[PDB]
Formats: C-alpha cells, structure tokens, sequence
C-alpha cells in the first residue's frame, strides 16, 4: 500500500515560536517543452502514390487537402512564434564583461564556453547531449528516408540552436550585470552582491546578513550549480518530459506511414494492382474506398497533431511566463519559481525547450522561543514595527521574523497605540529610552 | 509499379526476390535475367515553395525547393518551360533547400519572410528579391564595475495597447438539410 | 495592429464556408444531386449510391465540428486570460512582470472591440541613467551603516544615499541608515561621517 509521506508533527502551543539561526542556498531545475517538430503533408502522392487516375479520382473530395495543409502550417508558424516569444524577450543582445569576478559567484557553469565551437555553456552542452533527437531537416542524400518518400517531411525550424543560445547568453548576462532592471527599460548595472543583497532584502531579510555571510552564501552557490550538473547528468530520466515530445512525434509519423499498408477490405493495398488484375467499373468503387480510409487516417493522424499542438502551445505560454515573472524580475508567488523563496533564475536551452536553474533561500536550523504579541511598559501596549517579540529568559528581544538576530527593544522599532489591558498575553518589559 | 530503375548496393541472400520498406513498399526487386539486385525509389520529388513580395509591389518570385543539393533540380527538369528557376544565375543553398532568383547578401537585417534555418528573404534595391541571414538585435555591453551604479534621474509615462480576442461566432448546424437537401 | 481578432472572423468564415463548398463533392456517387440519383436509379442501386453521399456529408460534419471544438478551447484559453487581466490589472495594481505591458505597472484602461477586449497599459520608464560610485555600507564610529532603504552614492567627493529608481540624493543622517555589527567584515565597507540629527 503507498506510503504518503513521513509522518509528522509539529508542536503548536500559544506562547511558543520557532525561528531559523541558519540558511541554505538551493537551487532547483525545471524542465519546459516549447517547441515540437513541423511536420508537412502532402496528399497526392501518400494517398494516390505514382497513380495519375488516382489523382483525377482524388479531384473529386477536393477541398478536403486544403485544411490539412492549412492546418498543418497553422501549427508549424505556431510553433515559430512559440519560440519567438518564449526566447525573444530581449532588445538588445548584451555582452558579459571580459573580467568575471562577481563578487566570489561562480558562474562559469552557466555562461558560453568559447573553447567550444558551438558556443553553448557546458550545461547546455550537457543537455543537447543527453536528449536524442530525430533528424531536424536534415537536407536528403533510416526511417527518415521511409517517411521521406511517402510526401511526409519534417522542416527546419526558423532559429538555429546557435541564436538561440545567443539569446539564453544575452539574458544571462542583462540578469547578472544589470538585474531586474533590463527588462523595465535600459539595463544599469549594479554590483552582483548589491543586486543580491536587494533580492534577500525582497523576501523581507535584511542585507546586513548578506553583506556579512558573502562568503557562505557564494560557496553555498557553487556548490548547489555543481551538484545541478552532476545530478541532471548521472541520472538518464531528468527530462524524459523533452523526449516525450520526441516520442509522440516519431511515434504518430510511423503509425501514419505504416497504416498506408492496411487494405481497408479491398482487394489489394497497391494501386495498380487493382487497375490491372480487377475490371474498372468496380475498380473505382475499390480505388474510392481506399482513398476514403486513407482521408481517414490522414485527418485522425491532423486531429491529434492539433490537439498535441494546443497543449504545447499551452506550455510554451507558461515558459514565456516563467521567463518574465522568474528570470527577468523576482517573484512573490510561492512555488511558482522554485521550492523556498525565489532569489533568482537562469535560463538554459534544449533542444525544443528551455531548463531554469531556480536560485532560493531556505532555512536550515530552527529554535523555540517564547512569544509575546505586545509589552507593556508604562500602561500602554507596544506593537513590534517589523519583526517578533522572543525571548530565550527574562531577555525579551526583538527580531526580524526570517532570521534569528536579536535586538534590544527601543522606541525606534516599536510602535506604541492603546493601553495594556485590551490586548489577550500582553507581558510586562521595559522598553528602553535612547 | 512506376520509379526510376536504379542500380544498387544492398545484397540479397541466394534465394530473396523483393526487398521491402517499413510500410511494406516494394524496395528491390531481383533482376529477372540476370541474379542481380534492383532497387525502385520513387523518382525523386519536394515541395515547390514560392516567396513573393506583395503583387501590389512587383511581380517577380523566387522558388525554394525543400531538401535537395540543388544539383539535382537541374537534373529533374521540366523537359525531362519555365527554366530560369531551375538553372543558375542566382543559386544559393541553405539548410531547407536552395532558392533560386534570389540573391544573398552578405549584411543582416530584421526579419520579413522567413525561409527557415536563420535565413529570410525580403525586397530591397535597381530592385531585387534579397535572402540574408536573420539579425538578433542591437550589439550592447553593459559596463559592469563592482563600485559602479547608475541610477535614473528623469521618467516617461509610456501607454501600450494589448489586444485580446475572448468569444467567437455562434454557429448551430441543420444536420437533415444540410446531410440531405429537402 | 488588432489583426488578432480579423484573424479569427476569418477562420470562421472560412470554416463555415467549406462546408458550403463541400456539397459540390460527389463522393465517389454518380452526382452530388439526390433528386437527380433518386431519379435515374432502382431503388436497390439508390441506397449504394446516396449512402457514399450521406456518409461523405457526415463525415464532413464531423470534421467541422471538431475542429470547432478546438478553437473554442483556445478561445476559451484566451478569454480565461483576458479576465485575469481585467481583474489584477485594471482592478488593481500588478507586481508581475511583463504582465501588464513592458515597464513598471501604473493602470490599465479597457476598451470593447468586436470579438474580444483591448487594454492600454500605463507603465512607468527610467529614462536618463547616470554613473555613480556606490559602496555596501559606511564605517562611522567603527560600526557599519547600511542604507534603510536605497542606496549609497558618491558624485565624486560626497556621499549620499538615494532612492533606487530615482535621482534624489539626501545628506546621510542616522535617521535613514540602520547600524548592524562592526566595520571589518563587510566587504568594501568606505570611510564617511553619518550625521546625528
Ligand atoms: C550555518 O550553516 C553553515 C553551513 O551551511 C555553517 O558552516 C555555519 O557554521 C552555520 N552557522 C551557524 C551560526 O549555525
Ligand atoms: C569556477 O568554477 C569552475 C568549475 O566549473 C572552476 O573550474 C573555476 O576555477 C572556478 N573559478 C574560480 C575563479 O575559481
Ligand atoms: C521545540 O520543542 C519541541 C518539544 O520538545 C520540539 O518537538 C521542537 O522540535 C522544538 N523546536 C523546534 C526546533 O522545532
Ligand atoms: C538570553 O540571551 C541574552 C542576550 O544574549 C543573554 O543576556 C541572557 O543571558 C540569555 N539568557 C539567560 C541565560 O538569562
Ligand atoms: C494557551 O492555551 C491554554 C489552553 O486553554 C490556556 O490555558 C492559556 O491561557 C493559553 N495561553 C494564553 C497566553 O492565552
Ligand atoms: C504588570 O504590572 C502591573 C503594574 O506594574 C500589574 O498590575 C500587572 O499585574 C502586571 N502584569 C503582569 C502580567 O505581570
Ligand atoms: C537470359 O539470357 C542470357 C543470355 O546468355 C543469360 O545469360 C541469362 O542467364 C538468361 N536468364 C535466365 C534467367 O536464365
Ligand atoms: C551535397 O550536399 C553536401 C552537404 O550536405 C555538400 O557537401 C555536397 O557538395 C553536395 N553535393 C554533392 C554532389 O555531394
Ligand atoms: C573590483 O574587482 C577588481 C578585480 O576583480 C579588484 O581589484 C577591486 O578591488 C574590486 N573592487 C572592490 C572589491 O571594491
Ligand atoms: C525630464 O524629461 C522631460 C522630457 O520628457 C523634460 O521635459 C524634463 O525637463 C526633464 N527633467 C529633467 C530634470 O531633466
Ligand atoms: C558609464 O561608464 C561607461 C564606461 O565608462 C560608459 O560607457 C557609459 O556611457 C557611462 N554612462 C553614462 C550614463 O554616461
Ligand atoms: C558633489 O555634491 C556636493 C554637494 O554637497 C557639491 O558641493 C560638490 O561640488 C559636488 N561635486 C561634484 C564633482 O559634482
Ligand atoms: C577607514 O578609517 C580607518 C580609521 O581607523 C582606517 O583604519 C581604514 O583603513 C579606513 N578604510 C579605508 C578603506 O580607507
């Protein structure tokens, strides 16, 4: 019987809080569809094959080979601005510095690697290795060649991997020298741990605790990025949801291609059989039953394809998304960027879709504490400005709410309105006067 | 059947006649004299692809062809009228295919008629039909400095429409009449 | 520029405009005209005949229909989208990105078209940049004065500390810079005086 999880529980009391002494950085990994293969059909010769009575014959359903083609480059040019509008979110194509020292951040596991001829980061590398891909177009000289000479044809999509890496490295390097701010008008730059210190000081932790465990926080980095390559290498099914597209791709084309054996109660599955070995009067109504089925097939294989089509494009909007509100800004939506609070995020392409590296925060080792909603120091309540009301003994202090550091409880961060009797566990402490 | 008759490779065992595809089309047949091996490909096709400008502009075309080195649609003319197209004066292979009465430059602009693999076609000057290789945007580099900070000192109000479609037509059908006419 | 919303009157008038064309198809019968095939035929021959037909025109219909379907689901998909905007966009202030226009979000004004809604964005642009010199923190009394909110800048010989979306330098009080630990352990931590008000 399936387990749901390790069972758990949490000690609630009335005058009890726990609050993180320690953090960890963590990054995640997301993997997108974007894009899929843009298949092109034609009837005449996958129906009436070498047969030119056949295709007089054909004349007769007409209209029906015009909505296969126009549906079929409905998605192709579909599938073109998916990929425009996923990838192409960028004015200008920015450049990363000749010098990188961000402030102890390494990211030489993301940036392009020059050494390569193409000039893909060694995790996009990794990627594009690991995921298998079936001819994209490849100019004709397999199953590609079966396919291929029944008038079904894949074409090349319109942005070559190589400028499409140019993208993913130009909104690399807005994200890393400038910030949010490149994708809100002109990008300005700002020191990386600045620009770091602004996302901690987003997800109401203050800089002081950046600016102070720097080193930390850059060796957590590193060390997170390395585990995401060792981790997305070693294991083989880290983005089936890529090969999947592959799969269903190839799989629906020899089914099509395959089906045109089946004879549909006809005498013969080959045409000219049928001319020459059975008399023309009933020929055509033989010949006609098989163009009926294969109409058949071609319009089920375009239903599935429009439908596999929607949701792709359903997907490729929520890559687009997840580019905008995670990549060029930070969010506030819960797990919509990553499990934990969302720092930051690094696009990475792949073959017919994109991988974010999920950059969050999370807190390590915890501590009770009791708990008090106001004090009363001279009859009146005092309500803590930002932050919580602790205390390990008679210490009653005052910290933020993300990060234990405690303070001495002035009249600088705490706001005073009411007297001490209206207010349900108001204690008793001194509130000192600077 | 009907292909060109072609002279193989591929070796039979002593006794095999046909030699077939995946969806069971005849590949080879044995030769009926001599016990020699005799492979029928569809004599060779692709789709004719035309770029044009709008004919309220011109008049003149160029033709792509889908997946061939373009030394073979000279081989697969139509004597065996129009042949400007399939001969070269303005011949120029790419990824997809060639294109032919269309001239490549060697500069980069935006976008206007895709062909496929980064390269699009468009109308420029003395006028032609040009092909060249897509443009991603404006080269930048940002001057990142680690004591260095630019701030904004003036703002714009800018206003962008978004258009949105959100109900189509409402149809109904009359299957009897329209199955069977009265 | 509202070519979107052209775009689908079109596909509908094309989609419903081969159906029309489609009974001009005679199926494999002998002529796409019932009275004339009840007219010329036994009534055994008949029923061969007019079934290629009936059944041709179903399928049709069928085909149609589908398709139909679809494009409903993706109006659906855009209609759900359309409403999301109207409700966090003009019926409030939005914090998404690239969701209400490029830039920061200020308001947004509907307006009804045929077919479908359009919005105008008013979105907020920086405009005129500037370099300056920042640094993380100032050292005052041997203790590091990080900014409350904003950041710290030199136009060459003075500090001040600004907002960060606009130019607007203020002296460096301790009414506007918080004191957190000592000035040895932030990295690139600068020597000023902090006014005491
Ligand atoms: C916080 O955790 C790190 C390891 O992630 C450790 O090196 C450090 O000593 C911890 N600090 C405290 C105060 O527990
Ligand atoms: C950054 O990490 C890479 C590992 O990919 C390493 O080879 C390189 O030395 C690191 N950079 C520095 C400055 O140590
Ligand atoms: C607080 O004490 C309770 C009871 O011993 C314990 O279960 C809990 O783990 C403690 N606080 C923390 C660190 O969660
Ligand atoms: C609680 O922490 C405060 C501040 O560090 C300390 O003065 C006090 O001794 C601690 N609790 C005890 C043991 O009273
Ligand atoms: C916490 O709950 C218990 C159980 O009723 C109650 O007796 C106690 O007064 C509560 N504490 C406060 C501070 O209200
Ligand atoms: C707080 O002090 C006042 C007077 O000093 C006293 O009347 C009241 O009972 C005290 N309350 C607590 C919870 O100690
Ligand atoms: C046909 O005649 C030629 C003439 O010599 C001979 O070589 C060949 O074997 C003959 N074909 C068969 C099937 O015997
Ligand atoms: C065929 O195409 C290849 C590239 O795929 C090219 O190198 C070659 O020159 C072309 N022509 C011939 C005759 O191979
Ligand atoms: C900026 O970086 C350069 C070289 O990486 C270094 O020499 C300089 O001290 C840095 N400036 C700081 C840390 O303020
Ligand atoms: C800000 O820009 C506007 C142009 O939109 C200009 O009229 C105005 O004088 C500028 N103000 C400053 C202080 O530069
Ligand atoms: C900031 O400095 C860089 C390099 O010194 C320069 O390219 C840029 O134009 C400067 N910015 C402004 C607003 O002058
Ligand atoms: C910087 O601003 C101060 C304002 O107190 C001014 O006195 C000084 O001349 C300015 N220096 C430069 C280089 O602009
Ligand atoms: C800041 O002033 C102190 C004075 O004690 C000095 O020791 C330190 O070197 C100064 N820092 C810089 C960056 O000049």
């Amino acid at each position: 019987t399936m387990s749901l999880g390790a069972e758990n529980s949490v000690a609630y009391s009335n005058n009890s809080i726990a609050i993180p002494t320690n953090f960890t950085i963590s990054v995640t990994t997301e993997i997108l569809p974007v894009s899929m293969t843009k298949t092109s059909v034609d009837c005449t010769m996958y129906i009436c094959g070498d047969s030119t009575e056949c295709s007089n014959l054909l004349l007769q359903y007409g209209s029906f080979c015009t909505q296969l083609k126009r549906a079929l480059t409905g998605i192709a040019v579909e599938q073109d601005k998916n990929t425009q509008e996923v990838f192409a979110q960028v004015k200008q194509i920015y450049k990363t510095p000749p010098i990188k020292y961000f402030g102890g951040f390494n990211f030489s596991q993301i940036l392009p690697d020059p050494s390569k001829p193409s000039k893909r980061s060694p995790i996009e590398d990794l990627l594009f290795n690991k995921v298998t891909l079936a001819d994209a177009g490849f100019i004709k000289q397999d199953l590609i060649c079966a396919q291929k000479f029944k008038g079904l044809t894949v074409l090349p999509p319109l942005l070559t991997d190589e400028m499409i890496a140019q993208y993913t490295s130009a909104l690399l390097a807005g994200t890393i020298t400038s910030g949010w701010t490149f994708g809100a008008g002109p990008a300005l730059q700002i020191p990386f741990p600045m620009q770091m210190a602004y996302r901690f000081n987003g997800i109401g932790v203050t800089q002081n605790v950046l600016y102070e465990n720097q080193k930390l926080i850059a060796n957590q980095f590193n060390s997170a990025i390395g585990k995401i390559q060792d981790s997305l290498s070693s294991t083989p099914s880290a983005l089936g949801k890529l090969q999947d597209v592959v799969n269903h791709n190839a799989q629906a084309l020899n089914t099509l291609v395959k089906q045109l054996s089946s004879k549909f109660g006809a005498i013969s599955s080959v045409l000219n059989d049928i001319f020459s070995r059975l008399d023309p009067p009933e020929a055509e109504v033989q010949i006609d039953r098989l163009i009926t089925g294969r109409l058949q097939s071609l319009q089920t294989y375009v239903t599935q394809q429009l439908i596999r089509a929607a949701e792709i494009r359903a997907s490729a909007n929520l890559a687009a998304t997840k580019m905008s509100e995670c990549v060029l800004g930070q969010s506030k939506r819960v797990d919509f960027c990553g499990k934990g609070y969302h720092l930051m995020s690094f696009p990475q392409s792949a073959p017919h879709g994109v991988v974010f590296l999920h950059v969050t925060y999370v807190p390590a080792q915890e501590k009770n504490f009791t708990t008090a909603p106001a004090i009363c120091h001279d009859g009146k309540a005092h309500f803590p400005r930002e932050g919580v009301f602790v205390s390990n003994g008679t210490h009653w202090f005052v910290t933020q709410r993300n990060f234990y550091e405690p303070q001495i409880i002035t009249t600088d961060n705490t706001f005073v309105s009411g007297n001490c009797d209206v207010v349900i566990g108001i204690v008793n402490n001194t509130v000192y006067d600077p | 059947g009907t292909g060109v008759l072609t002279e193989s490779n591929k070796k039979f065992l002593p006794f095999q006649q046909f030699g077939r595809d995946i969806a069971d089309t005849t590949d080879a047949v044995r030769d009926p004299q001599t016990l020699e091996i005799l492979d029928i490909t569809p004599c060779s096709f692709g789709g004719v692809s035309v770029i044009t400008p709008g004919t309220n502009t011109s008049n003149q075309v160029a033709v792509l062809y889908q997946g061939v080195n373009c030394t073979e649609v000279p081989v697969a003319i139509h004597a065996d009228t129009w042949r400007v197209y399939s001969t070269g004066s303005n011949v120029f292979q790419t990824r997809a295919g060639c294109l032919i009465g269309a001239e490549y430059v060697n500069n980069s602009y935006e976008c206007d008629i895709p062909i496929g693999a980064g390269i699009c076609a468009s109308y420029q000057t003395s006028q032609s039909i040009i092909a060249y290789t897509m443009s991603l945007g404006a080269e930048n580099s940002v001057a990142y400095s680690n004591n260095s900070i630019a701030i904004p000192t003036n703002f714009t109000i800018s206003v962008t429409t978004e258009i949105l479609p959100v109900s189509m037509t409402k149809t109904s059908v009359d299957c009897t009449m329209y199955i069977c006419g009265d």
